[PDB]
């Protein structure tokens, strides 16, 4: 209940080793290149803002 | 034309009260190297700031018309004061200061700033975090980083204030003079250098003087040296 309500001790927490020495900023965590058609032979894009044409009772059948 | 700034102020002073920049007129040539130098104690830094627009102008007249000029200085003038300011980021990020990366511009500025051994001796090179909350350096190094950041920009106008005063040595001052000549002169960037050492005034396109107020025009050195102030010539040549 109310773990750290008292909030005085901060603004002087010294820089970590990876901070000052600049070992953390070596991210090297780039996202993979976006494919157009997957290796499994399935196209994977994301169409958006398509006007929804509702549904039809024929779809249940 | 050549004049990049224009002022005729009766007073542009700090705070409120008695003026400190009273009764001045000035003009900065385009592509100049105006060496605003005077006795240490009055005028220089406050003049540069009030020109930037950070003082309580009491009797100034609005005039800012560069080459094709205008809305509040209309442009970005690089700057570096008598005290450096650094981001808490990598040296490369610090120097770039939010601009397109350019190995040509960056490499030329690194060579022209002579900071290479410092960068090499740091544990990670230009990828090392600098500034407060990081590896702490010496005053000359910080001066060099600041002036290098102010060098690599896209600003036709430029400003400085005692960039050699805290340099490592007068030999480093000669090196910085050489770099400024090699890089700044290759372009047509308006530079207004200020330094208490009068020896370096090569290609002085203008000379503004300050002693509790402006002395005379930013004219060439030849007309200056015998413009009814011979004590100026004696003092500058003697030292
Ligand atoms: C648990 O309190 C009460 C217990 C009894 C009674 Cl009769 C009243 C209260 C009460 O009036 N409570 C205030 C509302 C309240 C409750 C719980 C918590 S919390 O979840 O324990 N703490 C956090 O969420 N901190 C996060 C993380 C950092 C800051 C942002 C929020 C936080 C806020
Ligand atoms: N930011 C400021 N705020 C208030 N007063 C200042 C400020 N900067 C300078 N002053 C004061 O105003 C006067 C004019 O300062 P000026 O800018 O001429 O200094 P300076 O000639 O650049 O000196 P130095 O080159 O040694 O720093 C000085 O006496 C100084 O004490």
């Amino acid at each position: 209940m109310l773990a750290r309500k008292s909030i005085i001790p901060e603004e002087y927490v010294l820089a970590r080793i990876a901070a000052e020495n600049l070992r953390k900023p070596r991210i090297r965590d780039r996202l993979p290149k976006a494919r157009f058609i997957a290796k499994s032979g399935a196209c994977n894009l994301a169409h958006k803002n398509i006007r929804e044409q509702g549904r039809f009772l024929q779809d249940i059948f | 034309e050549d004049v990049a700034i224009k002022v005729t102020n009766g007073y542009f002073s700090w705070g409120s009260g008695l003026a400190t920049l009273s009764n001045i007129d000035i003009r900065i040539p385009t592509g100049q190297l105006t060496m605003i130098v005077g006795q240490v104690g009055c005028g220089k830094s406050s003049l540069l700031l009030a020109i930037l627009g950070e003082m309580q102008t009491l009797e100034g007249k609005v005039y800012w018309n560069n080459v094709n000029e205008r809305s509040r200085s209309r442009y970005s003038v690089a700057y570096a004061a008598q005290k450096p300011w650094l981001l808490n980021a990598t040296v490369e990020e610090n120097i770039t200061f939010g601009s397109s990366f350019n190995r040509q511009r960056y490499k030329a500025v690194t060579d022209a700033c002579s900071l290479q051994p410092d960068i090499d001796l740091l544990p990670f090179g230009d990828q090392t975090e600098i500034g407060e909350r990081g590896i702490n350096l010496s005053g000359g190094q910080r001066q060099r980083i600041c002036v290098a950041r102010a060098l690599y920009q896209n600003t036709n106008i430029v400003f400085l204030d005692d960039p050699f005063s805290a340099l490592d040595i007068h030999l480093s001052d000669h090196l910085m003079q050489e770099g400024i000549l090699k890089f700044l002169q290759d372009d047509k960037r308006t530079v207004v250098l200020v330094t208490h050492k009068l020896q370096y005034l090569t290609h002085a396109d203008w000379i503004i003087a300050m002693k509790d107020g402006s002395v005379l025009r930013e004219g060439t050195l030849k007309d200056i040296q015998t413009k009814d102030v011979e004590l100026y010539e004696h003092w500058k040549t003697l030292m």
